[PDB]
């Protein structure tokens, strides 16, 4: 339970993976709506569990924080760089065109699916190493995936919010600032100026 | 007199007494503390 | 039990089964039993906090007669510098009290639902009443008889009135609660609320 | 300086208004003997005018270009005494009155002829109910929680 001593909603029986009865607003009441929400939650989690490695690793290599990498495109004639090496095709309208076409194809391909189970765990070719061979291990794996995804989502929210309070700074910079003087460099000063 | 007490509880007499006392209180309040534009405390 | 005003009748909903029941409810707040259930806990918590507050506001000023320590007055204790900033201390206090008071709150809704330790499952509070947890909160195993509960409630009410007096006196006199007592004891007939 | 306004104490037009009012009051006093009662009344009026202008200067009001005070009601803490505190006091008093009226109406609803208790008030019951409205916020909020505030 997400809060011991609280009654559960009737539609949250505790059989779904990562089900702890958290629904104060009752957004999952409609059975057709609740089925969609699981797919969206899994997609959000999987997208956020790739961003977190992609935000810290470039900053840990001294290539600049994650908001500095987007500054050049606002300028006229800015060219993209990767690992300190400018890429020949890093012009703005070349990047925008290739991104839209490549993504619009795969997402529409996902849209046309009509089996509800395959929209969450499609299986098949996307599981080359065959970790889904055991139904007993698979449930534990699903619980692990759901538990990690929500943590990554919370980490991304922290990434976004910490930027507003310390403009122009990276998360590792904020951690280094906190570590030096914990008792005066923390959240308290921001809340109470 | 029960009937006299009943006549004192009728709506117009009671309203007149209440409003007279209220107006007196307000007049004295404005007499003690004249020209109040803001609540300073 | 006793009457707060002889010659008056007690309310029907105050049947005397509660601790410290003297039939005092002129304004009829506790007519609804749910209101009574909430207000009992509210009174308990308010009295328990006010007792500690008064004890902490009075004794650190009684030192002047004995001269052990040197502590600023209760209304100047905040401005003093401490090892951590005020914001950090407030944040930590909020973080801990949120969990503590949410844990306490769940017992009022559904009694007996938060008696089990969340991390070490082999540990649990013995079953008791709503406002009297017991268990590790009662290490000396003093029996919670009705007499002790009545004493607790009386002391809590007295301490709440004392705290209200402590607050009001400082706004007018501008001095400490103990300094107000010595001045009164110097010339009792000239040093009252009526200054003249 | 909110909205380009200036404090009353630094406003020259405020002083000019005060001087004009005092001079107008003083021209009437020359028509009467100093010992007469109308002279005393005019002296009291002049003193009251000076005191009012001084008090307006002390409270930190804001004047425009005409030398007249203006009220800020946007919620700024520097001007909470202009709108916020009297508003809260009025809300408390109005809630008291409404709660007392509702309580009296509910009290006599179960009688044989409830209409006759509306044209001829039952004084003791109203007097007992009058004191109860002093704690109207708590009672109203608890009634809202219990669901007894709205008729079914
Ligand atoms: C209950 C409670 C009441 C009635 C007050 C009231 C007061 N505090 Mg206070 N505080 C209270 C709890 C707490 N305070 C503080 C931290 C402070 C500080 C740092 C200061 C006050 C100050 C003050 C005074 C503001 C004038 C006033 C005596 C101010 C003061 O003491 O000025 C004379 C002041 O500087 N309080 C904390 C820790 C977060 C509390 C819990
Ligand atoms: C956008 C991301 C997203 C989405 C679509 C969902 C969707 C869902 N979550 Mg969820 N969750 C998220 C982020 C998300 N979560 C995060 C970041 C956390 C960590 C705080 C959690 C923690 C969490 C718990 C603890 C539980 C759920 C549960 C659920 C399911 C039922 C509740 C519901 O109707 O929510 C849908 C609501 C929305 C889409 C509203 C979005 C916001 C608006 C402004 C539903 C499939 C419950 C469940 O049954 O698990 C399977 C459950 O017990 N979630
Ligand atoms: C899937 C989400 C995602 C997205 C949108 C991006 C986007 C970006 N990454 Mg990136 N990255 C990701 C995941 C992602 N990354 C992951 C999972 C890792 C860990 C292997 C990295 C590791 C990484 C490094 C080491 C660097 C980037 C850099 C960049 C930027 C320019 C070059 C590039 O990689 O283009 C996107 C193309 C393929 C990911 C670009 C903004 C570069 C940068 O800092 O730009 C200035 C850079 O040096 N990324
Ligand atoms: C000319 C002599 C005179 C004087 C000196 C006063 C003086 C006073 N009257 Mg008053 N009054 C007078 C004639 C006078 N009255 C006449 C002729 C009438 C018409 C019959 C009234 C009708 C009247 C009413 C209706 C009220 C007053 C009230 C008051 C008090 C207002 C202060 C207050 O509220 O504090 C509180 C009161 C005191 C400190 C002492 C009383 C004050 C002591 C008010 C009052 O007493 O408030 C409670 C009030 O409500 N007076
Ligand atoms: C909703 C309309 C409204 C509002 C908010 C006010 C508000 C106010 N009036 Mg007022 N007034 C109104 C209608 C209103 N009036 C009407 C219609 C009349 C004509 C009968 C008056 C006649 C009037 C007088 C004669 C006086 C006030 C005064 C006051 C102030 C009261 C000071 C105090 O302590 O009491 C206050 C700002 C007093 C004051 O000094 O204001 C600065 C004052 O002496 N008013
Ligand atoms: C309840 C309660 C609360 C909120 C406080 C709060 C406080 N006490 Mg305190 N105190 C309490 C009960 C309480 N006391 C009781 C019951 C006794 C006995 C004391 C005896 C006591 C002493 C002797 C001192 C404090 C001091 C202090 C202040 C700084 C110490 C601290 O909290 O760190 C702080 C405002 C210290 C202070 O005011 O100076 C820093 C101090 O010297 N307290
Ligand atoms: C003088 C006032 C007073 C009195 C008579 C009591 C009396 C009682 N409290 Mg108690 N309590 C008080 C103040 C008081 N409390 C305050 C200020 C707090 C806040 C910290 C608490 C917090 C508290 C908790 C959390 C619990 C009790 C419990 C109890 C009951 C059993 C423990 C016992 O007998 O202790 C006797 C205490 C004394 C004789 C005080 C001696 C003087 C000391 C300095 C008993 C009825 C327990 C209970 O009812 O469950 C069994 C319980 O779980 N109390
Ligand atoms: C247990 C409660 C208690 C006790 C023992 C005292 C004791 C004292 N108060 Mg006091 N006071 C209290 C509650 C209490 N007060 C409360 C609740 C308030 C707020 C209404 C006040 C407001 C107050 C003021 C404004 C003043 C005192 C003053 C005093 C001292 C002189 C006595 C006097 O003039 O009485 C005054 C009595 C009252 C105002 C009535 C309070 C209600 C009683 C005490 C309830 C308890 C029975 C004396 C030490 C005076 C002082 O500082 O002396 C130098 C002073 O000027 N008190
Ligand atoms: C804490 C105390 C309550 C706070 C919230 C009070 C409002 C009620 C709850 C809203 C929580 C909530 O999401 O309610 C959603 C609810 C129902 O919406 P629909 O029927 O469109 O969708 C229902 C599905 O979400 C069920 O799964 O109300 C609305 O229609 C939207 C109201 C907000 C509209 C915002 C945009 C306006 C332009
Ligand atoms: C908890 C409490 C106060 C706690 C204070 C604390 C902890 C103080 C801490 C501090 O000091 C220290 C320790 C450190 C100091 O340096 C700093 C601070 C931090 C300041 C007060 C409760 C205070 C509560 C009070 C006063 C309640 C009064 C209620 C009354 C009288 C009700 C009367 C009625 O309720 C009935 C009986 C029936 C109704 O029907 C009829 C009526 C008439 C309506």
């Amino acid at each position: 339970h997400w809060m011991p001593g609280e009654p559960r909603p009737a539609y949250l029986d505790g059989s779904a993976p990562g089900d702890f009865g958290f629904d104060p607003l009752g957004l999952g009441e409609v059975p057709a709506n609740l089925e969609r929400y699981k797919e969206s939650e899994l997609i959000h989690c999987r997208w956020a569990m790739l961003a977190v490695p992609g935000i810290l690793v470039p900053e840990a290599l001294g290539y600049g924080n994650w908001v500095k990498a987007q500054e050049w495109a606002a300028l006229p004639g800015g060219q993209a760089t990767y690992l300190g090496n400018p890429v020949p095709w890093g012009t703005l309208p070349t990047i925008l065109a290739i991104e839209f076409l490549a993504i619009a194809f795969v997402e529409h391909q996902r849209s046309m699916e009509k089996d509800p189970e395959k929209k969450k765990y499609p299986g098949g070719a996307f599981d080359p190493l065959g970790y889904s061979k055991d139904p007993k291990k698979l449930e534990e794996l699903k619980v692990k995936e759901i538990k990690n995804g929500r943590l990554a989502l919370l980490a991304f929210v922290g990434f976004c919010v910490q930027q507003s309070a310390y403009p122009g700074t990276g998360p590792l910079e904020n951690l280094a600032t906190h570590l030096a003087d914990p008792w005066h460099n923390n959240i308290g000063d921001i809340v109470i100026p | 007199m029960r009937d006299l007490k009943t006549y004192l509880s009728v709506a117009p007499v009671l309203s007149t007494l209440w409003f007279g006392s209220l107006a007196g209180l307000l007049i004295e309040i404005n007499r003690l503390f004249p020209d109040a534009l803001t609540f300073p405390f | 039990k006793g009457e707060w005003l002889p010659g008056l009748a007690s309310p029907d909903y105050l049947t005397g089964s509660l601790a410290g029941d003297n039939g005092f409810d002129p304004l009829g707040l506790a007519e609804d039993p749910e209101n009574l259930k909430w207000f009992v806990q509210a009174e308990l918590v308010n009295g328990r906090w006010a007792m500690l507050g008064v004890a902490g506001m009075l004794l650190p000023e009684v030192f002047t007669k004995i001269g052990i320590i040197n502590v600023p007055e209760w209304y100047d204790a905040g401005k003093e510098q401490y090892f951590a900033s005020s914001s950090t201390l407030f944040v930590i206090e909020f973080i801990l009290f949120h969990y503590v008071e949410i844990r306490r709150w769940q017992d009022i809704k559904n009694p007996g639902s938060v008696n089990q330790d969340p991390i070490f499952k082999q540990y649990s509070l013995p079953k008791g009443e709503v406002g009297y947890p017991g268990g590790i909160f009662n290490p000396l195993n003093f029996a919670p008889t009705q007499e002790a509960k009545e004493k607790e409630l009386a002391n809590g009410r007295l301490a709440m009135l004392a705290f209200l007096g402590f607050v009001v006196q400082h706004n007018v006199t501008g001095k400490g609660p103990f300094e107000n007592l010595l001045q009164h004891l110097s010339d009792p007939w000239h040093n009252t609320i009526v200054q003249t | 300086d909110i909205s380009g306004l200036t404090p009353c104490k630094d406003s020259k037009q405020f002083a000019k208004r005060e001087k004009q009012q005092i001079k107008k009051l003083e021209s009437s006093l020359k028509l009467y003997a100093p010992e007469s009662a109308p002279a005393l009344a005019l002296n009291a009026q002049i003193e009251k005018t000076k005191r009012r202008f001084d008090n307006y200067g002390k409270y930190g009001l804001l004047c425009g270009s005409d030398g007249l005070p203006h009220l800020i009601v946007n919620g700024d803490q520097r001007h909470w005494g202009e709108f916020i505190t009297p508003g809260i006091l009025f809300l408390y008093i109005a809630g008291w009155i409404g709660w007392v009226g509702r309580s009296y109406l509910i009290a006599i609803s179960g009688e044989k002829k409830p209409a006759m208790k509306e044209i001829i008030i039952d004084v003791p019951l109203a007097s007992r109910i009058i004191f109860r409205g002093f704690i109207w916020p708590v009672a109203a909020y608890r009634e809202f929680l219990n669901g007894d505030l709205i008729a079914k």
